[PDB]
């Protein structure tokens, strides 16, 4: 996260703290091309394209 | 039972029964269900370190 600058961070049934200090099974770490422009569809909890 | 629900002591000469009654004591009353707790555990700040 400091590498990067921060935009958005939104969770669902999770807090920050959470996910950056719980030790889980084994994290699944998806990236990709997102423009800051339609982040209203970006969501958990959303019906966006 | 056991680990949440119902215990007895070691250091002690306990003793145990199990009894139905089948209909004719009327003056106890029945419950709707059997409720027993199988998970009774802290959930520290650590986030699910439990």
């Amino acid at each position: 996260l400091s590498l990067f600058s921060v935009n958005d961070f939104t969770c669902s049934q999770i807090s920050p703290a959470a996910i950056a200090s719980n030790c889980y099974s084994s994290l699944i770490l998806d990236y990709f091309s997102y423009p800051l422009s339609m982040k209203s569809d970006l969501s958990v909890s959303s019906a966006g394209p | 039972i056991s680990q949440f629900n119902y215990k007895q002591s070691f250091s002690n000469p306990t003793c145990l029964i199990l009894a139905t009654v089948p209909h004719n004591l009327t003056t106890i009353t029945k419950p709707l269900k059997y409720s027993y707790i199988n998970k009774c555990s802290r959930l520290l700040s650590d986030d699910r370190t439990e």
